[PDB]
């Protein structure tokens, strides 16, 4: 299986998205027309993943943009790699959904998500084997959170038999828009946890710290935000992008990654980290990009790994470098760590290495993780939901779009049964 | 898309529409005839100005307004006025005798016979609109017909327009400049009927106001000019996200969200820094620490009421012009450090922000200095049930011996309309206290 389809939902789903494409464009040697203008043939060897071949020869993006606003989508479109784009790919309402999952799930999302499933069957059609879908959305809003847990659902339905990830930005008080970001997280989750295989937690709270201690940035922006985002979703993307044995498509990474279907919430990590713009000029050692990509300042996901065990873990080495340096440097890790790693699952760390190093970057690790210390973000979410929840605060924004309590209360036993099953396995 | 329809209500109303609208020209460069230069679309657009602004295919700009009164002399002043070519005849709507202080003739006696007319005029707005996102009402508490009228007219756009949003800029009544013994009567009727009708009201205290013109501006005995002039700085605050756009600009309906925890607990408190007289601001610039700390003084809010006595349940902090994210930071962990801040234990304590670029405008002639930033906080404190405690105690002391209320039963209203808008009133004030009282 070869083709991935690509949906972006909501400002930050947007945001993130475009970046993304902007990245993983520059590796794979192609321009804003979409013209191929690289010298290696590892760069087009899995084009197919990702992109469409049209006549031209150009490359287009297998990617549907998604709003019900228009704002952000004409930023996309006159952004840098903005051309790209199938302008067809484009699905916009006007009303917005105001930061209320609600809206984006029930009652304005209703009225856009038919027109973004012909787009999506249009692009399924032309695929000789779709191996499903990536979402990037966030939890926090309307759009991304509610809407694009709706279009999940219906894509789950048309396409039952195929993989469905979610890279999915988790909201924290420290980069917030609204008081009801909780409320919109726990709502989401409760769908993710049913009807996702695998997603990708970003913590917006473990991005903030990152940019303030590490990066040295006294004020983060989205942008600063983003640079790490774009830089993690290459990184866990490369076995995809790239010729390569292992976790090399979609369903292969659920079977290595996800021992028990509904802990399939991974904590990303990314060495070295660098700020925008700025550049690092020392290449760092095997033994450096080892340490620092197990390290918990270099998750994207504010859980100290510590306080929790290891289920899985799928580590990506990127650059030239000595393929014996990265076994003897994993292996270390390991064994000097080993309680850590749950000893019943035999050799649950594998390891991948791609010659391309991303832009800017001689060496780099990308660190994907399963681990039981993933229930210290859900925790974090319960509370400022059951903070408010139990004064009914701000509830009147949900019961005015048709939403019950029961439907609050529910999302939130699910989640709290995601966080004891967790523990659950910590612990055995 | 996005507009926004003005409806302007009685003298209060309509003499702070021409303070607003005239700051909205100035602010955009719309001149007195509507024709605005540097806008190179002629007869539309879509920019941010255009969900205040429609345009005519000449070049006019013209407000998305509508002013009624229900006696003749305040619109006349708009109709032969400055801004008069602004203004198409029919957006202009009055009658010829007035409710004379008396809330039941605003609402019904006289009030009946031009509500038909005023709600085909806003409809002929609203057809003008791609995407009405709702209505803003100006009007007095103390006036028959800002009272009365009001009330009637939220009721009717409830009807016609469903839930689209309604937000009212309501003047409460000060001993200074007040017109009417029966103000609290007025204030009390129009509060309980338009509660359920409306999503968010900005109160302005008079007495706030005066105070602010007195002791900042040193301005000795002001006039409805003088206050008319400073409440259009803090409404522009408000409306600016909708009339401009930027990068760190924030829309008004994301700040509502966090302001408004329950439905009736929808009344915000604003404070406005920097007021200040040219004499004053010359050589002193001020900075957004200083600003930002002068939204902390209660001599600065536009009611008066004491949040280092009660709750807070929101914050949020609009400013605008010369200002960076970096500063704002800097300038709340100072205050957060230093000041008496105290949330209710179930709303996070985050601040909310948005910036715009465009510097605050004034008007020729006025008394504020032009200043580089500004900013307009808008907290939502169970101190603001304090304004309803001493409207509530006035109400009681003239409505325990009956006095005055045979005008109103003369109109046609009952006794147990009045003892039914006070106790919902007192339910309210009742909701006040319960949201600042510790989760179990
Ligand atoms: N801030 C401000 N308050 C005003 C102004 N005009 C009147 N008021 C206040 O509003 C109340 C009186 O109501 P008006 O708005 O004059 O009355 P009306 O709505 O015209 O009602 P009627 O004349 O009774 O039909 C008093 O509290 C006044 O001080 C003004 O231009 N500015
Ligand atoms: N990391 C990141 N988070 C974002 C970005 N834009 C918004 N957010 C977060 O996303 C949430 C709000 O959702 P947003 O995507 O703006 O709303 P939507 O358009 O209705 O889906 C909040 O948690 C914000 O902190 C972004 O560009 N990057
Ligand atoms: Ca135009
Ligand atoms: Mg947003
Ligand atoms: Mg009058």
């Amino acid at each position: 299986m070869r083709e991935i389809v690509h949906i972006q939902a909501g400002q930050c789903g947007n945001q993130i998205g475009a970046k993304f494409w902007e990245v993983i464009s520059d590796e794979h040697g192609i321009d804003p027309t979409g013209s191929y203008h690289g010298d290696s043939d590892l760069q087009l060897e899995r084009i197919n993943v990702y992109y469409n071949e049209a006549t031209g020869n150009k490359y287009v993006p297998r990617a549907i943009l998604v709003d019900l606003e228009p704002g952000t989508m004409d930023s996309v479109r006159s952004g840098p790699f903005g051309q790209i784009f199938r302008p067809d790919n484009f699905v916009f309402g006007q009303s917005g959904a105001g930061n209320n999952w609600a809206k984006g799930h029930y009652t304005e999302g209703a009225e856009l998500v038919d027109s973004v499933l012909d787009v999506v069957r249009k692009e399924s059609e032309s695929c000789d084997c779709l191996q499903g879908f990536q979402l990037t959305h966030s939890l926090g809003g309307g759009t991304g959170s509610g809407m694009g847990t709706l279009l999940i659902s219906k894509i789950r339905e048309e396409y039952p038999d195929r993989i469905m990830n979610t890279f999915s930005v988790m909201p924290s008080p420290k980069v917030s828009d609204t008081v009801v970001e909780p409320y919109n997280a726990t709502l989401s989750v409760h769908q993710l946890v049913e009807n996702t295989d695998e997603t990708y937690c970003i913590d917006n709270e473990a991005l903030y710290d990152i940019c303030f201690r590490t990066l040295k940035l006294t004020t983060p922006t989205y942008g600063d935000l983003n640079h790490l985002v774009s830089a993690t979703m290459s990184g866990v993307t490369t076995c995809l992008r790239f010729p390569g044995q292992l976790n090399a498509d979609l369903r292969k990474l659920a079977v290595n990654m996800v021992p028990f279907p509904r802990l399939h919430f991974f904590m990303p990590g990314f060495a070295p980290l660098t700020s925008r713009g700025s550049q690092q000029y020392r290449a760092l050692t095997v033994p450096e990009l080892t340490q620092q990509m197990f390290d918990s300042k270099n998750m994207m996901a504010a859980c100290d790994p510590r306080h929790g065990r290891y289920l899985t873990v799928a580590a990506i080495f990127r650059g030239r470098m000595s393929m014996k340096e990265v076994d003897e440097q994993m292996l270390n890790v390991q064994n000097k760590n080993s309680s850590y790693f749950v000893e019943w699952i035999p050799n649950n760390v594998k390891t991948a290495v791609c010659d391309i190093p991303p832009r800017g970057l001689k060496m780099s690790a990308t660190f994907i993780g399963n681990s039981t210390a993933i229930q210290e973000l859900f925790k974090r979410i319960s509370e400022q939901f059951t903070a408010m929840f139990r004064r009914k605060a701000f509830l009147h924004w949900y019961t005015g779009e048709g939403m019950d309590e029961m439907e609050f209360t529910e999302a939130e036993s699910n989640m709290n049964d995601l966080v004891s099953e967790y523990q659950q396995y910590q612990d055995a | 898309m996005r507009e926004c329809i003005s409806i302007h209500v009685g003298q209060a109303g309509v003499q702070i529409g021409n303070a607003c609208w005239e700051l909205y020209c100035l602010e955009h460069g719309i001149q007195p005839d509507g024709q605005m230069p540097s806008d190179k679309t002629i007869g539309g657009g879509d920019d941010s100005f255009n969900t205040f602004f429609s345009e005519t295919g000449a070049g006019k700009h013209v407000p998305r307004a509508v002013f009624v009164d229900l006696e003749p002399t305040v619109i006349d002043e708009v109709r032969t006025g400055t801004y008069r070519q602004l203004f198409h005849p029919e957006q202009l709507i009055t009658g010829k005798e007035d409710a004379a202080n008396n809330y039941a003739r605003g609402h019904y006696t006289i009030g009946k016979e031009i509500i038909d007319l005023v709600l085909d005029r806003i409809r002929k707005l609203a057809d003008q609109c791609t995407g009405l996102q709702g209505f803003l009402v100006f009007h007095s508490f103390g006036g028959g017909t800002g009272s009365g009228f009001t009330s009637l007219l939220m009721e009717r756009l409830s009807v016609d327009y469903g839930k689209k949003s309604k937000l009212e800029f309501s003047i409460y009544p000060a001993p200074q400049v007040s017109t009417a013994v029966v103000e609290p009567y007025n204030s009390i009727l129009t509060t309980h009927t338009t509660l359920e009708h409306s999503d968010c009201a900005f109160m302005v205290d008079n007495e706030a106001i005066y105070d602010i013109c007195r002791r900042n501006l040193d301005i000795e005995r002001p006039t409805y000019t003088n206050l008319n002039r400073l409440i259009s700085q803090i409404v522009s605050s408000i409306t600016a996200s909708l009339r401009f756009d930027g990068a760190l600009n924030v829309d008004l309906t994301e700040f509502q969200t966090n302001l408004v925890p329950y439905p009736r607990i929808h009344f915000p408190l604003a404070t406005y820094a920097p007021v200040i007289s040219a004499e004053k601001a010359y050589h002193e610039q001020l900075s957004v620490a200083e600003i930002t700390n002068a939204c902390f003084e209660p001599a600065n809010q536009m009611v008066k009421c004491d949040p280092r006595h009660g709750k807070y349940m929101a914050c949020c902090l609009l400013y605008r012009g010369d200002v960076v994210p970096k500063d704002v930071n800097a300038a709340i962990a100072t205050i957060k450090t230093k000041r008496s801040i105290q949330f209710v234990d179930w709303c996070p304590t985050g601040f909310k922000v948005g910036i715009n670029y465009q510097p605050p405008t004034v008007v020729p002639g006025g008394d504020l200095a032009k200043v580089q930033r500004a900013v307009c906080m808008l907290s939502n404190t169970t101190a603001i049930a304090e304004a309803w405690a001493r409207l509530d105690h006035k109400f009681d002391l003239m409505y325990a011996k009956r006095a005055f209320v045979h005008w109103y039963v003369g109109e046609g209203m009952e006794e147990g309309e009045f003892s039914e808008a006070r106790e919902d009133m007192a339910a309210l004030e009742k909701d006040y206290e319960e949201v600042g009282v510790d989760s179990v």
